[PDB]
RNA sequence: CCUCCUAAAGAGUAACGGAGGAGCACGAAGGUUGGCUAAUCCUGGUCGGACAUCAGGAGGUUAGUGCAAUGGCAUAAGCCA
RNA sequence: GCGGGGUGGAGCAGCCUGGUAGCUCGUCGGGCUCAUAACCCGAAGGUCGUCGGUUCAAAUCCGGCCCCCGCAACCA
RNA sequence: AGGGCUACACACGUGCUACAAUGGCGCAUACAAAGAGAAGCGACCUCGCGAGAGCAAGCGGACCUCAUAAAGUGCGUCGUAGUCCGGAUUGGAGUCUGCAACUCGACUCCAUGAAGUCGGAAUCGCUAGUAAUCGUGGAUCAGAAUGCCACGGUGAAUACGU
């Protein structure tokens, strides 16, 4: 994983979106992109929308996906399976 | 009880290394020495996250 | 030759008798014994029975067995239910660690399931 | 009746083709319709509702 | 029915004339919920049009049953059982895409590759109605790749495409339909 | 009898208190302790139950009657009258004994031990839970244990209702959770 | 040959009338003395599961009788020594 | 009326005498071959026509029902 | 920009690692060749269990660095077990590169400890410094080899014959 001397990663684009979110208090999903950008403990709370590749999945942050790439919580392959 | 159909039950000594010492009748012959017993056993003594994490470790 | 709530092999030396707890290995054997000042070539039933107490008092340091078997499941479970890419990999029994899925990953699969 | 189905059916033979698929040219060509594909791979793939749809089309 | 189709016809062309207007007004006054009403009048007419359309389309009598579509190698041989394979392929991929559910009822397969004959019973809405032109003579031309000299050849392979029947209700016999005679 | 005199001189008292009974008599119980091994595989071999017959014969202090079985049964291949287990019951001394030695050893020597389940009374205030590996009782050897062997332990109490059964069983300090 | 109905409240009573069994078994499955009481379901309980064995409860012969059916059987004729 | 049958995809066993499903082909996987067959090495597939009974337990014993076979159906 | 090219009931090809004692582990200690290096190789020293980090020599090199070769040898232990064999898998904690390691990098530490006990029909390479086995370097390359290309160490068996 990314070294802690580094500090968390996050799309600044998406930082200031999730600022002004939680200042406003507004609840419309926010669609984003970066799935490379980590949960910080200021989006609990918020549902943030996830680019799967083809869609912007919805992800209510909680307290337990504090850390975790938003990535993690939008899958991008989709298998029904072999002889379903 | 019936006579010679029994197990040999005698008293014997089980000491524990948290110190108790029990004198209780059981059928082994030799004394008993004991990793845990009730007066030091976890449970009986009853001695048996992600935003702290993200905050002590990322100091933002 | 009894702890952690499990029996270790006597005939054994110290070193390797310590590793059949679930959470202990050669390292965490090795710092055991050095704590405890004991020879790791010294077999567990050449042991005096404070030696043992010793032993068990070091290993008390440690997250072992249950108490570690019950960490690693809630762990698991933690995944699963958030449902990162992880926990669904964990559910569905397939490679947790960007492995290869096509030829390989028997491990993760089980025995072959034909067709 | 059967026999008369039967007996209408074309002979899977050189005279009669609705549809060519010339593989070695890369070109795929109704002769009802005159819908000709040179994506040769998409209609082996399924993506045959362009001819069909020309076909339900012209009736 | 002249009138209901005319009637359409005439309403569609006029009810169109008349969301061009409405759109008009939805822009020019800026009106978002105007913009968003203007979309809804021609949503619901675009649908009324493409109604019109599907019954354009499936028009035959049985068009809405389930199907049955049969492929049977023809001319080129080993390299005809092969495009038979193919051709088995492509339908049932094409099955998938719209949503219908296939099943193979018999496959007599080839003695060097490919499929001699095959039987595929497709389930779905209007699925002889949508694999009823599909039914004819397929000719494939390509290097065969059973002839050592790799020479163009050409292979056919039929697909027939038979709607599902409900079976005959039995009948039996009227006492009045019948004269018995005894000596 | 450590437990027993325990029971008479501040078990009584304390239920007597709890529960508001009129008379001693009303305080519950101890009836008695069955300790069962129902050993389904004997039917393929005899000596498997005489195996474990000797092992609740040594947790018990005494020799175990061997059950049999009541009706034959297809799904286990049991003919009527065939030995499928071996129970023995304790009263009186010997009880309070086995008591005594099951809370203040075996149980401790629970692999994984987190407190037994006070909803395994029955209803009327008796009280079974389940060994699975006689090993937990320091009488059997671990260098001679053939096979798994493990056992149910069944607490039998006057008390009327499972409310007074757990008051008992934990007024003896019986490690539920 | 045995059991029930037909058979009309004593016995008996026919039909190519309606339903089933027997051509044995047991030195204990006989005698006596002493003792005991079922089916089934529910709850709790190691493996153990719909169903083995253990504990309690409900129930009260709905069991059992070596084998058909009927009539009996708790003082048991049922079960154990 | 009296006899038989109905079991992996096909043909036959197993029933009698209750506990347990077999053989040959066929199918599938891997070989051999330029390739197919043949051949070689491995696998899979029947809860026993359909219900019911009896039994601790049924392909098996009993009774219906369905299908298939035989015979018999006369003096008249 | 995000995703995919890395999917996964399954079949095949080519590899690596093993199934141990001619071995595993621990300590100690010998003997190479070939090559690369400036947005590079990077010594030393200090910190860290470690991957690494900080500071900082030298070298466009027969000069400095990468960079202790390993098998071997000596001693000790394991004593035959799914093991002190094997190291897949998984949990936790990290490092480095890189805007950015979620899909989908490599490496480190602690824990875990799967199959596997020499592989059916069949089939492959090799005639000598060869096979077998043991290390080393390079290109590609920010990072990312069991692949490929190259280099040395030890070092066989057998060829009657057509
Ligand atoms: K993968
Ligand atoms: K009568
Ligand atoms: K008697
Ligand atoms: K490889
Ligand atoms: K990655
Ligand atoms: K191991
Ligand atoms: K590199
Ligand atoms: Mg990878
Ligand atoms: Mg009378
Ligand atoms: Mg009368
Ligand atoms: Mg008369
Ligand atoms: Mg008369
Ligand atoms: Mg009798
Ligand atoms: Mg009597
Ligand atoms: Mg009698
Ligand atoms: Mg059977
Ligand atoms: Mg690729
Ligand atoms: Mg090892
Ligand atoms: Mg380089
Ligand atoms: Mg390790
Ligand atoms: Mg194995
Ligand atoms: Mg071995
Ligand atoms: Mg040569
Ligand atoms: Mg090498
Ligand atoms: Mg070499
Ligand atoms: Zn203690």
């Amino acid at each position: 994983p990314r070294s802690l001397k580094k500090g968390p990663f996050i799309d600044l684009h998406l930082l200031k979106k999730v600022e002004k979110a939680v200042e406003s208090g507004d609840k419309k999903p926010l669609r984003t992109w970066s799935r490379r950008s980590t949960i910080f403990p200021n989006m609990i709370g918020l549902t943030i929308a996830v680019h799967n590749g083809r869609q912007h999945v919805p992800v209510f942050v909680t307290d337990e996906m504090v850390g975790h790439k938003l990535g993690e919580f939008a899958p991008t392959r989709t298998y029904r399976g072999h002889a379903a | 009880m019936k006579k010679d159909i029994h197990p040999k039950y005698e008293e014997i000594t089980a000491s524990c290394s948290c110190g108790n010492v029990m004198k209780i009748r059981s059928t082994v012959g030799h004394d008993l020495n004991l990793d845990v017993c009730s007066k030091c056993h976890p449970f009986f003594t009853g001695k048996q996250g992600r935003v702290d994490r993200f905050n002590k470790r990322f100091n933002i | 030759a009894r702890i952690a709530g499990i029996n270790i092999p006597d005939h054994k030396h110290a070193v390797i008798a310590l590793t059949s707890i679930y959470g202990v290995g050669k390292t965490r054997s090795k710092a055991i014994l050095a704590a405890a000042g004991i020879a790791e070539d010294v077999k567990i039933s050449e042991l005096s029975e404070g030696q043992i107490d010793t032993l068990r008092d070091e290993v008390a340091k440690f997250v072992v067995e249950g108490d570690l078997r019950r960490e690693i499941s809630m762990s698991i479970k933690r995944l699963m239910d958030l449902g990162c890419y992880r926990g669904l990999r964990h559910r569905r029994g397939l490679p947790v660690r960007g492995q290869r899925t096509k030829t390989n990953a028997r491990t993760r699969k089980g025995p072959r399931k034909p067709i | 009746e059967k026999q008369a189905m039967e007996d209408n059916k074309s002979d899977i033979g050189w005279g009669s083709q609705i549809r060519s698929y010339v593989l070695d040219d890369s070109r795929i060509k109704d002769l009802r319709t005159g819908v000709e594909t040179r994506n040769t791979q998409a209609v082996l793939d399924g993506s045959l509702d362009q001819f069909i749809e020309a076909s339900l089309k012209a009736g | 029915s002249l009138e209901a189709v005319v009637d359409t016809l005439d309403q569609m062309k006029q009810g169109l004339e008349d969301v061009s207007g409405l759109l008009e007004l939805a822009v020019e006054a800026d009106d978002e919920e105007t913009f968003n009403e203007a979309v809804a009048e021609l949503d619901a007419l675009e649908e009324k049009l493409a109604q019109l359309e599907f019954r354009r389309m499936f028009s035959g009598e049985y068009d809405s049953a389930d199907c049955y579509l049969d492929i049977q190698a023809g001319s080129g041989g080993t390299e005809a059982q092969d495009w038979a394979s193919m051709l088995e392929r492509m339908y049932l991929r094409w099955a998938e895409s719209r949503g219908f559910k296939t099943e193979i009822i018999k496959e007599s397969e080839g003695e060097v590759a490919g499929i001699k004959s095959v039987t595929i019973k497709i389930s779905g809405d209007y699925a002889y109605g949508w694999l009823r032109t599909e039914t004819g003579v397929h000719r494939l031309v390509r290097k065969s790749p059973f002839d050592s000299g790799g020479r163009r050849h050409t292979s056919f392979s039929s697909a027939f495409v038979y709607p599902e029947v409900d079976d005959d209700i039995d009948i039996e016999i009227n006492p009045a339909d019948l004269r018995i005679d005894v000596y | 009898a450590k437990l027993h005199d325990y029971y008479k001189d501040e078990v009584v008292k304390k239920l007597m208190t709890e529960f508001n009974y009129n008379s001693v008599m009303q305080v519950p119980r101890v009836e008695k302790i069955t300790l069962n091994m129902g050993v389904g595989e004997a039917i393929a071999d005899k000596k498997l139950l005489d195996n474990a017959a000797a092992d609740l014969a040594a947790i018990s202090g005494q020799k175990p009657l061997i059950t049999k079985a009541r009706k034959s049964v297809a799904g286990f291949k049991i003919r009527q009258g065939y030995p499928i287990g071996c129970k023995v019951t304790l009263r009186g001394e010997r009880m309070w004994e086995f008591f005594e030695r099951l809370i203040t050893i075996a149980v401790p020597r629970i692999r994984d031990f987190r407190g037994l389940s006070a909803k395994s009374f029955d209803g009327r205030g008796n009280y079974s839970m389940g060994v699975r590996e006689q090993i937990i009782f320091p009488e059997i050897d671990y260098d001679k244990v053939d096979r798994v062997r493990g056992l149910d332990i069944t607490i039998t109490t006057t008390a009327k209702s499972d409310e007074e059964g757990r008051a008992l069983l934990a007024a003896f300090d019986f490690p539920f959770r």
